[PDB]
């Protein structure tokens, strides 16, 4: 979960299209991050987990599918330093904290 | 106990299948058909066997798995059924509910066909095996049954949920009957004590079909690691002053409310059925009657306790 | 072909009945109840046989008949059925769909009950009879059926329309199933070629009700005389220079526009009409069988709630007696 | 007797017929547009075409007793109207045919 | 009170209509269509009014009438409704629910159309009239309502039964909701006290239809004369030694059992539907739940009384 | 006409698949699951497109094709549908009922979803395409439909059979609705006269599933070559005196009788077959929607009974304490 | 309710036809009377009333329908001397007693 | 290779084919009635007529490894059988045709 992976505008801008269409290229770093947290929580539990993040970083947008070991390593590195309550989930408290 | 979500031993929609046509961190074989919404472990065809097994082994002292599944049949009699395994190695093929025999672990069998002719089926049977006992398919494993409950899980209006918990050498199988869309409406089905399973094992699901045919769909499989409240180290001074969470939470609630408000007028900015809605209303009415009766039972148990306290004086 | 409307063999609303309660140019018999909106040929009662026939014989070489009807029943299986006849003599009373047997003509039977036990009902059966063949009621007339088609015409949100066209010795039955309110959405059902019918015959429509009960209502019965495009004499030089037709057409259109504009502000100037949309008048049978069940729950809920408060009071007052004594 | 001019030009019948829906009685109308009102009010199907059934309903009528015409008689007037006004042999009567006679 | 059946003021199937096309001892007029099974007082057509009134006048101090009827509608809104009258003279025509206005007696109105726009309909309204008050059709007679209950009687799976009892200057209307085929499952709807009606009057039924159309069928109308337990003279020594009844009853029971046995093997000597049977099972289940809840209420009321008796000590 | 069975363009059970899991003389693509009993062209999953086409081109002047299929869904409204094609090239993948658009041939579409919103689905639509017309999916192809008929082919107790016959430039589609187990109870659906199709083309059948889910199973696909009664050469003097035919027919019949008699006593000598009647495999959808409701009651009853005994005990023991104290 | 009206065999014999068919022309006077009591109780309450008796004596087996006053008089004469409990109903105790 | 006499007269294959339903193995059958058993057991539809699909199922078979015949090869044997045995050009094979060769 690098900073530039979440602080890019075109991905989220083409992502919210279909239900909400407000083109505005003056978003704060805490705005597009919030949108990123909102749309990737598919279960509607206002919470991010390993599967949702794994589908986030792979996605459907050509490039070869990533290695299972590499995906496991990167998601374990993400969950190791970001999760604070050791719940297996990632909240926006932990997400914005790191 | 404290619950930790484990993504490595879990699959869930709506993005269950990756781009290459496989489920992450799980290995499927046989007639299992993985889709985005669910995995069809055994389609409604004659002589179908399927299984989805985890790739990496799990080292969990105490665990909890929540499995959501549907068994859909055209007729009133179905075969063969579903199975949830915690084993030592992935079978991935075999005659025991679509998986191998002589498994080293615990298998929960959702048997739908009565091969013993005793009208007990459909049943949920807990069978453990060290690796030297063959599963008795001809009589639904009644002689080797550690525990069994008689619940129906076929053609329910809502997906059937099942919580299997192994916490301090006892295995508990709780079943949602599938008459309500709530995901936390579990009911007690069976339990066993002093259950011994290997600490290293693979989680898996499987399904088999005989002459009669059902669709055995699995929508989700959430594996949770359970840790004791005393053995877990706290490691304090890691919440970062606890104030940023309270500074962020109300702002995020306000933004999600305003996003809902934006979606409210953008739903109608640029644009259920009768009978189906009536069926939903009927099922909601049945659920409300059930909840009222349960509440009355709880109030009468409180009445019980209070009368006994007065009796003691 | 060329169509000419024939009033003497037709009836329609909303003034179907006269001041004396009879249908003009038509004679009704049996259990038929002619109203202003429709004719209830057979009400939803046990053993009802009704018929409405023409008074004067019709001598048409080719003809077309449009029938608008509803067959409404409480249950999914209905009885007995409807029938549209072009016969030689009248069929006021009898056992064949409320009409007499041994008829010399053609009868299109809308059968709603499967007496043969072949699961081919409801159906539209074309039966021609020279006057010597009895209708086989117990086998749904499948042995002597000239043609058949398997359509459902019961319990529809809109009235069911049927076209029976005799043209060049071919009788074609086309059916509008009544799912849509379109009056020109017909679909082919059946046809009989080289069909022989009497040159002069009486039109009629009858309905019978058996063990099960349905209402068989008829809203309209429009008869058209069909003439071949080549055999019809044009008789020209009768349009009177055709200019006043164009001088009157735009005047008539302007009158329609003015009347519509006037009605636009007088429909809302004093709004007092209650109104009745088609959504509030239609409900499926099975949906009804659900709704009552839902209502059956709403009673039980009440018997919980009262019971609930009863347990509540055997809480409250007891505590007082608990509190006072101890 | 038949589709006479005075039967259509009767302003009182037209005014008492348009009541309820057309709430504007005005006793100055020319003998032209009351024929339009007659034609529009006696066409129940909304197809802007007068057939024998609608004409028979208009001729027999109910206005509040009076004896009803015989079926043979009503057939006679309707057939006399159709034989002398239905130029295109359609069975229906257009507005141009109505204004012709 | 003691009940005496009165045939003269009653009609009932399955032979309701005689050979000449009329119901015995009753006069019908209007759009009422008498049949063998039932009387269709108002068919499902626009602007229909019907009524069936008794021929001879009834001299009953206290009486009880049990009326079985169905109101069947295609849509969810119906008009106009049914009415049961105890009057002094037969109206047989009029605008008040198919019967005359200014009636001298009591009229129970089963109103199905809400002309007042207050969502109270369908309702069962008891209106008495000496003969000088016009029924207010434009507001369902809410100003002149002696008593009213809000019960639904339209499109029920079973015929709706109604017991109207006038016993010692009080009129009680009890209604079977029509969800059970039992003929003795009445529920309290309304009552009025100090009700004055003439001792001479005609019993009758009527129905009216407006723009929306219902079928108003009456299956039976049983009129019972109620006499006080003390005012009735016993006239003893008329049972003829009471022994012949006990000598005959068991023989007749044995013969009816043997007749049932004969019919048992003659039913199959020379020879319900799925879904309809399921609907019947569902309604029986709902009725059994209702009966269980009522029994629990009665047991808890017994509990109530017993605790209070203990409280008194 | 004269019919000749063509094995090279046909598949049937109960040995539909070979040892390697492929259909002989047929190529399958997409989400098709060829089994021994049938071919599941589109399973009841979201966004499934499958097709089974012929490997070798068929050059028939006139032909007849019999298709036995089932469309089974949980809900009353299904998606997407089935299609039977006689095309020029193969249609393994595409958006038109699981097959490619812009085809040069004829496609009979069994549509189960009404995208046009006209309440005319499910329907059998005959669409001919020379290779330049795109299929209008959002309007159910009603604009470019050569013919149509309104039949229901979903959730039947018996498989639905369809006959597509091309004979003398006339394509006739007849439909057996599957209410009866008769294999020769066809009913007329539609016909197209002066239909133009390529002389050589590939047969195929495809299925697509949309938002709603149905299983589209195909049990058989029988292809017949049709020859005119006058154009077929008889080639006589090939029966070889016809006498041994009669000498073998009664021997074959006697063998059938002997085998049936032997099976008569060996079916009951050691009775071990469980059996599965058709009554235990069929249930209506709405009836199912009732049965679950009934099951929903059977839970509630239990929660009464336990509760009942609880009140009962707060009777019993209390009496004892009532009895002892007073 | 005269004796010969109930003690005739052909009426009841053609009446029980359809469900039970046992032709036996040796019935006791208490047998065909019992059958008469059994079939005319249409409601299945094992009890006879005024309406059932009125439909019994009129029936559907030509002859002009009887006068309403005459029917009322004969049924009132029947109910006056046969009913003993004054219930408005006629039981086989009262039926066989008179 | 094709519909040879030894392929149909193999008593062991017939006996192992009729097992389960016909529980009576007897090793004295003449070469006549085993052809009847072959024809009856290879007609799955019950119509007493052998078509190309049933013949292909019989020729390819599964008996418990062995390699499968090519599709062109199987087409060759089936077409050779149909071209030399189907006398009436029906596509189906009657018992008289089967006994002819
Ligand atoms: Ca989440
Ligand atoms: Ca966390
Ligand atoms: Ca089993
Ligand atoms: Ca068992
Ligand atoms: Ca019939
Ligand atoms: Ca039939
Ligand atoms: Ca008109
Ligand atoms: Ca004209
Ligand atoms: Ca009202
Ligand atoms: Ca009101
Ligand atoms: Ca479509
Ligand atoms: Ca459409
Ligand atoms: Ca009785
Ligand atoms: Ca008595
Ligand atoms: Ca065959
Ligand atoms: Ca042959
Ligand atoms: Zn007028
Ligand atoms: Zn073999």
């Amino acid at each position: 979960l690098d900073k530039n992976t979440v602080h890019d505008q075109e991905h989220i801008m083409e992502h919210l299209e279909g239900v909400i269409n407000k083109p505005e290229a003056e978003m704060s770093p805490q705005e597009l991050q919030l949108h990123y947290f909102k749309m990737h929580d598919y279960d509607g539990n206002n919470l991010l987990d390993g599967l949702e993040l794994s589908t986030a970083i792979t996605h459907v947008h050509q490039a070869p599918l990533m290695s299972e070991d590499e995906l496991i390593n990167i998601i374990d590195g993400v969950l190791r330093d970001d999760d604070k309550n050791n719940d297996g989930y990632i909240d926006y408290a932990e997400f914005a904290k790191s | 106990p404290h619950r930790r979500f484990e993504y490595k031993y879990s699959f869930k929609g709506p993005h269950l299948v990756q781009s290459d046509g496989t489920v992450p961190f799980w290995a499927h074989a046989g007639n299992a058909i993985p889709s985005s919404d669910q995995i069809r472990v055994a389609p409604s065809l004659k002589s179908q066997r399927g299984s989805v097994w985890t790739k990496t082994k799990a080292a969990f002292e105490n665990w909890e798995v929540e499995v959501t599944f549907r068994v859909t049949g055209r007729g009133r009699i179905g075969a063969d059924g579903l199975a949830i395994w915690y084993a030592e190695n992935q079978g991935l093929e075999g005659p025991v509910f679509g998986s191998a025999d002589l498994w080293n672990g615990v298998g929960i069998f959702f048997d739908s066909f009565d091969n013993d002719g005793k009208k007990n089926n459909p049943a949920i049977v807990i069978i453990g095996n060290n690796g030297q006992i063959h599963y008795d398919h001809q009589n639904d494993g009644a002689s080797q049954a550690l525990a069994s409950c008689q619940r129906d899980f076929r053609n329910k209006p809502y997906p059937v949920r099942a919580k299997i918990t192994y916490y301090q050498n006892t295995l508990t199988v709780m079943i949602n009957n599938g008459f309500t869309p709530d995901k936390n409406d579990y009911e007690f089905c069976a339990k066993v004590e002093n259950m011994i399973i290997p600490a290293q094992g693979h989680f898996g699901i499987s399904a088999a079909t005989g002459g009669l045919a059902d669709d055995h769909d699995v929508l989700s499989f959430l594996t949770f690691q359970l840790t004791e409240p005393g053995k877990e180290p706290p490691t304090p001074d890691k919440e970062i002053s606890e104030k940023e969470k309270e500074k962020y939470q109300e702002e995020f609630e306000h933004f999600q409310q305003e996003l809902d408000k934006k979606k409210e007028e953008f739903q109608k900015g640029h644009p259920e059925s009768v009978g189906d809605r009536e069926l939903r209303q009927v099922f909601e009415g049945q659920n409300r009657i059930h909840l009222e009766i349960k509440q009355l039972n709880r109030q009468l148990d409180m009445i019980l306790d209070e009368q006994r306290r007065y009796v003691s004086s």
